[PDB]
RNA sequence: CGCUUCUCGGCCAAGUGUAGUAUCUGUUCUUAUCAGUUUAAUAUCUGAU
RNA sequence: GAUGUCAUACUUAUC
């Protein structure tokens, strides 16, 4: 929709003046139902017309209208309906809303954004309908099965999140009734996935609550299947709890002993799966919960060959480290040949399966560094060194894993040595996983062993890998970084080589070039400076202070954070680009509206300002504090919180008198991120320089006949408070009779937001004798308890938490008094839960400030302990 | 010139006839005329 | 967090694990989210930290960059003494941003 | 009207015993009209005083009892 | 819900005086046992030591209000 | 995966009155073919353009690539077209 | 193209996504009793009438 | 005072 081509009328009806040129419809205002989906919506093209018409379904039509409102309407639409729907499940009841949604998701037209509208649904729908979703369960588990083998990874997070929900409001009975005869189906997926949501479901309510179902499921001998899906559900169990399971690991390897001995492979290879799943959680200790499972493993590695050996290989490597140290000598003293045997293995899962039991072999004492070094990293440097393996994501990393075991066991210049020549390779993969692999050599290891022979090989094959990417990806960038860290002074014959080839990858047609030669330079840029390497850096920012026209907005970034990186590893007032011609070179580059670009302008405009404050005539900095209020409102979290403190290195550098001023006029703009980060910069620049000076005039602002100016002075006025802390016993005289008079106003929000200022100022102050003032704002924030608004609930639920750390639990348990049995249970509740609030908070010091109950006639409650005195 | 139209102290509108807020100037032009005012200014 | 409504933590028992926060995240608090004034560090369970899961984000969940540390509102107020403060579930957030 | 009438409680009927057994159509109007000069006129020929702890007395015979107990 | 099942003492707004009124017996019975002050003042105040004291406490602890109602 | 604010035409601000056609096209292009631009020719719309792009991959590279771009007149920002704010001075 | 003189000028359309909330605007109940669920009490619902 | 449609406005250093 977004994509078909569209002619000269509409996309001239779309244009101003002034500009050169160089029934198919349900009911009205339902959105576009499409030619697929006229199945479920077929109930909706045909009127109503309710009189003596309408059963209990029609019910059902107007909640099959808001699904079809939610699912392809406008988002306010469907928040509308998602609130219309959550508000109202009780009432419409679990049999039609699953019996309208089930076929709905079941549909082969279907998308992705759908199915996570469906899956939200079914979320939020879940929280009322507890208890009442029984019959429906295996309904939706039969939608929900499929959710957790997808390829993304948000879908198998909420559909896991869909599962525990399900076995959190179904129980634990439900569940096993639902899911015992999914068990033996003949479909391998199903059953798969019926696995997976047992184990989702073991891991939601309890190993011991599920245990003797999984016992009684595998220790039934009736045919293999129900055998390998319990064994696959304990090693989706073992997998998805890494340490929940290790108090019941003893039940659990019980039940997989049995396995492994059985004429069916398929069930050897899963119970043997299984052990390598409890020994990956047990990894250093399951040697304990295990000795019974050494003995018919390792015959398997001796007396067959397979998959079922390489299973079986997976579960002794994943096993020895957790033993004692003769054992795991003993253990691969007599699997390295098996080892070597399998490095001609053609199969992939076998060749993955011993990379990833070379690293585990390999990482303790009992293995000689000379004999892996003669024996075992030549077959594993001529069988898994190819094109292939740096394809798969799943077998680069584990190989990278193993390089990095090897070279951290063996030694990283005998690695080096071999992977050198792999760095001007015609292949991206392979170089990239041979540049990871240096940088993680060089991080884990260093570059000591490396002599002064392989070094200038290294760094030319890292400068043939940096100029020959064709990606945007940090990885070349990030192994350069790493490897003129790890350098230190052994890279003095290299920097004439380097930049020079930086300053020629700075002119070319290309826009990622540049870009790529600025990055390489900001991470080159901590290297120069303890070399003594400083007429260079002063060459590459004057080079760089020209390359500020670039076009590209990607390089200009770069170019700013080399900028940056420069100003950072040199002096502020002794560059060669100095601050006098780069301070106003910077303030037309602020107004840029990407997103990285405006917070490197904006981090190096705060280190200007904290720096090299004096370089100015106190003119522009007065000109970029109101540039500084338009660098806010942008999706990004990260220039809102440097422009915050910009402003208060303006405002501590020029005085707190002109800033204060374009903060109080900017607090009436009536969007959303705009007033909240302007209130937290006046907070900022109160905090740096003295806060009486923004006193009166944060008391000014208030006098505006305004909201949106009031509740923008409050939020400054909680912020300077949290701030400052126990800096805030002087300003709290002055803000008693603001704080008193905003409590009283009809707006809720300046409820909250005077409540959250009580909140600051009580936890602010606490231990300084102020409780004259907290126990007048309590008087006040008292009333504001029985609000219905969530955020004015939490703001109220919070000064109260906070005065009772300030004004004592005594107080709090005298305001709670006569409240925990009252006739009202609206009161009584928001009673019990302040009451619970002050046990959590202070427990023992309720103990004093009980007050007297008189005995009853079969209790007694008066405390005889206490009334008595010496 | 309406003399039940009247500014709060929070920049809104309130209509002291019918006792009603407003938060824009267009919705205080658009509830001169309904079910209410008329009624209000009826019964007044 | 205090932001969205919809996330739960941990609250499980505290072991010897030190929390991490990424760059993102960096100087915010668990509970509060302020970055003014850190006052004591936060100590993960160990089932929120094993394996993988070790030396990552507790709010976001992505690769740690820092060490986390609460507020000080939060050592005064007794809220640094209860479970573990690492965000398990992620319920409306972040996740239909993704597919959008 | 009607609504206004049936939100706030009123048109139900209510039996004072104090005042001669008078109707009152609300519960607030009724608690209203206890702290008055009509209901103090009631109880002073009882020779009750007007204190707070006859505010929700309604029989006379409860009333007699409340301050034969002070 | 789960806030009393994990931190007992807590209540909820269908929470009995005869329930809060011996989970503020067994609070005042902890704090008793743990401050050292209030138990040399009961030690003071009897005859008894500061063990049997405590024995005499901890035997209180069950049910110091008496039966349910 | 996009978001909803993307779309096929980008508006620009404070672009210079002296760029002639064929640099705007040059700086238009590079991120896929441009479909149609139309420069301001008024003094309250002086310094603005709309450029759409037949591509609406290549209009949101473009827009993501665009943004507070180098120009003479200022920062080259190239913000998404919005037909309510198109229209604010009617 | 270089030097000298006069005049002019510069510097020191801010978008989208998520959660919650307060107001108008277009509307509905003069059903007399009885029993029940519920509500602090009203209100509301179910029946019978 | 409540309901169900529509619009406006506000809050949580949300992205």
């Amino acid at each position: 929709e977004r994509n078909r081509p569209l002619s000269d009328e509409e996309l001239d009806a779309m244009f101003p003046e002034g500009y050169k040129v160089l029934n198919d419809q349900p009911s009205g205002n339902l959105p576009f139902l499409k030619p697929d989906d006229i199945q479920y919506f077929d109930k909706l093209l045909v009127d109503v017309d309710e009189s003596t018409l309408s059963p209990e379904e029609q019910k059902e039509r107007k909640i099959m209208k808001l699904l079809l409102k939610i699912k392809n309407g406008t988002p306010p639409m469907r928040k509308a309906a998602l609130r219309q729907i959550t508000d109202k499940a009780r009432e419409f009841g679990a049999g039609p809303l699953f019996n309208q949604i089930l076929p709905l998701l079941m549909s082969p037209t279907l998308e992705d954004q759908e199915r996570h509208l469906l899956v939200k649904v079914i979320d939020r729908i879940l929280y009322k309908l507890d208890d009442l979703v029984r019959p429906y369960v295996h309904k939706i588990l039969v939608v929900i099965e499929p959710l957790l083998i997808d390829e993304d990874y948000y879908a198998r997070v909420e559909g896991r999140e869909i599962i525990s929900n399900l076995a959190k409001a179904a129980g634990l009975a439900t569940m096993i009734s639902t899911m015992r005869p999914d068990i033996d189906n003949m479909d391998e997926y199903v059953r798969n996935t019926t696995a997976r949501a047992f184990a989702v479901v073991a891991s939601a309510l309890g190993i011991p609550s599920l245990l003797p179902f999984l016992k009684a499921v595998c220790k039934s001998k009736k045919s293999w299947q129900a055998r390998h899906t319990g064994i696959k559900i304990v090693q989706q169990i073992a997998i998805l709890m890494g340490c929940a399971i290790l108090p019941h690991l003893r039940s659990l390897v019980e039940i997989i002993e049995h396995g492994l001995v059985d004429e069916q492979q398929k069930v050897r290879t899963i119970s043997a799966l299984a052990i390598a799943a409890l020994a990956e959680a047990a990894t250093p200790y399951g040697i304990e919960s295990f000795d019974s499972v050494l003995k018919p493993l390792w015959k398997g590695i001796r007396q067959h060959r397979g998959k079922g050996l390489a299973a079986f290989l997976k579960a002794i490597g994943y096993l020895i480290p957790l033993m004692d140290a003769e054992y795991a000598n003993y253990y691969t003293r007599e699997v390295m040949l098996i080892l070597i045997r399998e490095f001609q293995s053609p199969d992939e899962e076998m060749k993955k399966i011993v990379l990833k039991v070379v690293k585990q072999c390999c990482g303790t004492d009992g293995v000689e560094a000379n004999y892996i070094k003669t024996e075992i990293l030549p077959p594993f440097f001529k069988h898994f060194w190819q094109h292939r393996m740096a394809l798969d994501r799943r077998n680069y990393r584990q190989l990278v894993d193993t390089t990095v075991e090897l070279a951290n066991k063996v030694g990283a210049a005998e690695i080096i040595s071999r992977i050198v020549d792999d760095l001007k390779d015609e292949a991206e993969q392979y170089r990239k996983m041979v540049m990871e692999t240096i940088e993680k050599i060089m991080g884990n290891l260093g570059a000591a062993d490396i002599d002064h022979k392989l070094e200038e090989q290294l760094i030319d094959g890292i400068l043939y890998a940096f100029q020959e990417q064709t990606t945007e990806d940090s990885v070349m960038l990030n192994g350069f970084g790493t490897v003129v860290n790890a350098l230190g002074k052994r890279v003095k014959p290299y920097l004439p080589q380097i930049c020079g080839t930086v300053l020629w990858r700075l002119n070319n047609k290309s826009a990622k070039v540049r870009q790529q030669a600025a990055d390489l330079i900001s991470r080159t840029a901590v290297v120069m400076k303890t070399c003594q390497e400083e007429k260079l850096m002063g060459h590459l920012g004057v080079v760089l202070y020209e390359y500020l026209g670039e076009e590209y907005p990607e390089v200009l970034g770069s170019i700013l954070g080399a900028l940056k990186a420069i100003v950072n590893v040199i002096g502020m007032h002794k560059m060669t680009p100095p601050i006098k011609d780069l301070l106003p070179r910077l303030t037309p580059i602020l107004k840029n509206r990407h997103e990285k670009v405006q917070e490197n302008c904006i981090d190096l405009v705060g280190r200007i300002a904290d720096r090299g404050a004096e370089y100015v005539s106190a003119r522009e900095w007065m000109r970029i504090c109101f540039e500084l209020l338009e660098l806010l409102k942008a999706h990004k979290k990260a220039i809102r919180r440097a422009t915050v403190n910009t402003f208060g290195y303006i405002a501590k550098a020029i005085g707190p008198h002109d800033v204060l001023a374009t903060l109080l006029n900017n607090l009436k703009v009536q969007e959303r991120q705009n007033r909240v980060c302007t209130t937290v910069a006046i907070a900022i620049v109160a905090e740096t320089c003295s806060p009486f000076t923004v006193l009166p005039a944060l008391m000014n602002e208030y006098r505006v006949p305004e909201l949106n100016v009031q509740n923008g002075v409050l939020k400054s006025l909680s912020f300077l408070f949290e701030y400052i802390g126990e800096m805030g016993k002087d300003y709290i005289y002055a803000v008693t009779p603001l704080l008193e008079d905003a409590l009283m106003d009809r707006d809720l929000v300046h409820r909250q937001t005077a409540s959250a200022v009580v909140q600051h100022m009580s936890l602010g102050v606490y231990g300084f004798g102020c409780e004259d003032s907290l126990n007048h704002l309590l008087n006040y924030v008292w009333p504001n308890v029985f609000e219905t608004s969530p955020h004015v609930i939490q703001a109220v639920m919070g000064a109260l938490e906070g005065l009772r750390v300030a004004i004592g639990p005594c107080r709090m348990l005298q305001y709670c008094l006569q409240g925990l049995f009252h006739p009202a249970r609206k009161v009584r509740d928001v009673y019990w839960k302040i009451y619970n609030s002050i046990y959590i908070g202070s427990q023992d010091a309720l103990i004093a400030h009980y007050p007297r109950i008189y005995n009853d006639d079969k209790n007694t409650y008066i405390r005889y302990e206490l009334d008595y005195i010496l | 010139k309406d003399p039940y139209f009247m500014k709060n102290h929070l920049g809104s509108y309130e209509c002291k006839l019918c006792l009603t807020l407003h938060n824009n100037e267009g919705s205080y032009l658009a509830h001169t005329q309904g079910k209410k005012h008329q009624t209000n200014l009826a019964r007044r | 967090a205090k932001h969205h409504p919809d996330l739960i933590f941990c609250r499980k028992q505290a072991g010897v694990a030190i929390g991490r926060l990424c760059e993102k995240c960096d100087g915010k608090c668990v509970i509060c989210d302020s970055y003014v004034r850190p006052c004591t560090l936060v100590r993960i369970c160990d089932e929120c930290n094993y394996g993988s899961y070790q030396g990552r984000c507790v709010i976001c969940g992505g690769p740690g960059v820092s060490d986390a540390y609460y507020c000080k509102e939060c050592t005064i107020q007794e809220k640094d003494r209860d479970g573990c403060p690492k965000i398990v579930n992620l319920g409306s957030s972040k996740t239909d941003l993704f597919y959008e | 009207p009607y609504w206004l009438y049936k939100l706030h409680g009123l048109n139900i009927n209510y039996n004072c015993e104090i005042c001669g057994n008078y109707t009152y159509r609300g519960p607030k109007a009724f608690q209203r009209h206890f702290a008055e000069w009509r209901h103090a006129h009631g109880m002073r020929c009882l020779g009750i005083p007007n204190t707070a702890h006859f505010a929700n007395v309604t029989q006379i015979e409860d009333a007699v009892s409340l301050w034969a107990k002070l | 819900e789960h806030l009393q099942s994990k931190y007992i003492g807590t209540g909820h707004a269908d929470t009995t005086k005869w329930e809060w009124l011996v989970n503020q017996h067994r609070d005042s019975y902890c704090s008793y046992m743990g401050h050292f002050d209030l138990l040399n003042y009961f030690a003071i105040a009897e005859n008894e030591s500061k063990a049997r004291v405590r024995f005499n406490l901890m035997e209180k602890m069950l049910q110091p209000c008496g039966p349910p109602a | 995966r996009l978001p909803p604010e993307v779309n096929r035409i980008l508006y620009i601000r404070n672009l210079p009155y002296k760029i002639t056609a064929e640099e705007m096209y040059d700086i238009f292009g590079k991120y896929g073919p441009i479909r149609q631009i139309r420069v301001g020719n008024t003094p309250e719309t002086r310094g603005t353009a709309y450029v759409v792009y037949e591509d609406i991959f290549d209009a949101k590279n473009a827009c993501d690539h665009l943004s507070g771009f180098n120009v003479c007149n200022r920062y080259l920002v190239v913000l998404y077209y919005n037909a309510n704010r198109a229209f604010q001075k009617m």
